[PDB]
């Protein structure tokens, strides 16, 4: 049900298995339910989480759908993993 | 209703999410089955607050317009060994500056 | 791709559940966009058009792409009809370039510290015209 993402610095992100498959990339690293990062830091890859639950809530439900927030900070390194990461 | 989270403890971070009519313990069930602990080897921590086993997560102030999917609310979570240890949350990494021409 | 000529008039509602400016764009019927007067977010309209025109929707200071009525095209049918403009669920992709577009002048893409694939994607804006092409 869970995987476990891992940032470069050591942070342990738990996510539903069906989110972190929405990465084509992901699914890959998978095939332990674990998957290390070693290029992605913590303040990335905790918004690429939310991202997922973001995705997968307003993914087919016409119910007004809400921006998703980038700090100007976290853009460049967020385009770099989202690039890295197909999505 | 469902409301976003984020349960943090050390360097663990789980997302997840419930109802606001769950509760406390319920929550505490959720974290057993993917960190294998028992709820009486768990508090949780709204803030520095400790959250007791039978209130809603909506009374503890965890609601649809404070954790969004996008943007997910913290609980903090602190395991015991005979002894409780104190909450800890291990900050995320620090952005790199700005760089000159954003 | 191009307005049908119906002369059978159509009144529309364009309803913009977004936060950004909206564009709305009239495809004429030669296939050329036809801009209109902007939307503020949470503003309303209403417009006079006809039954088979079609109308399509874009941020209207980066063209980024919008919906209306889950969809990308919304033709105006037999009476007014609503049209809801909604952001879509991008991809976290084309949002990280959204907000990299904003913060740096198309000078400078060149300056930053990315990829060789990046710049390109960076440097290839949202645009009408590429849009229509997928056909």
């Amino acid at each position: 049900m869970y995987v476990k993402l891992i940032s470069s610095d050591g942070h342990e992100f738990i996510v539903k298995r069906e989110h972190a498959l929405t990465s084509g990339t992901i699914k890959a690293m998978l095939s332990t339910n674990e998957v290390n990062f070693r290029e992605i830091p913590s303040h990335v890859l905790s918004k690429v989480c939310m991202y997922f639950t973001y995705k997968v809530r307003y993914t087919n439900s016409s119910t007004e759908i809400p921006e998703f927030p980038i700090a100007p900070e976290i853009a460049l390194e967020l385009l770099m993993a989202a690039n890295f990461l197909d999505c | 209703m469902d409301v976003f989270l984020m349960i943090r403890r050390h360097k663990t971070t789980i997302f997840t999410d419930a109802k606001e009519s769950s509760t406390v313990f319920e929550l505490k069930r959720i974290v057993e089955g993917i960190l294998k602990r028992p709820p009486d080897e768990q508090r949780l921590y709204k803030d520095d607050q400790l959250l007791d086993d039978g209130k809603t997560l909506g009374e503890c102030g965890f609601t649809s317009q404070t954790a969004r999917p996008q943007a997910p609310a913290t609980v903090g979570l602190a395991f015991r060994a005979d002894t409780f240890e104190a909450l800890c949350i291990e900050p995320f990494s620090s952005p790199p500056e700005l760089p000159d021409v954003m | 791709l191009r307005s049908v000529n119906s002369r059978e008039p159509s009144q529309v509602i364009f309803c913009n559940r977004s936060p950004r400016v909206v564009l709305p764009v009239w495809l004429n019927f030669d296939g050329e966009p036809q801009p209109y007067p902007t939307l503020p977010p949470g503003t309303g309209r209403r417009i006079h058009s006809y039954r088979g025109h079609l109308w399509l929707f874009r941020d209207a200071g980066t063209h980024d792409g919008l919906l209306v009525n889950q969809t990308e095209l919304f033709v105006p049918s037999l009476n007014p009809i609503f049209a809801n403009i909604t952001l879509p669920v991008y991809t976290l992709k084309e949002r990280c370039l959204q907000v990299v577009r904003s913060l740096v002048k198309p000078e400078n893409y060149r300056r930053l510290d990315i990829v060789r694939s990046l710049y390109e994607d960076l440097e290839d804006h949202p645009n009408v015209q590429k849009d229509l092409e997928r056909l």
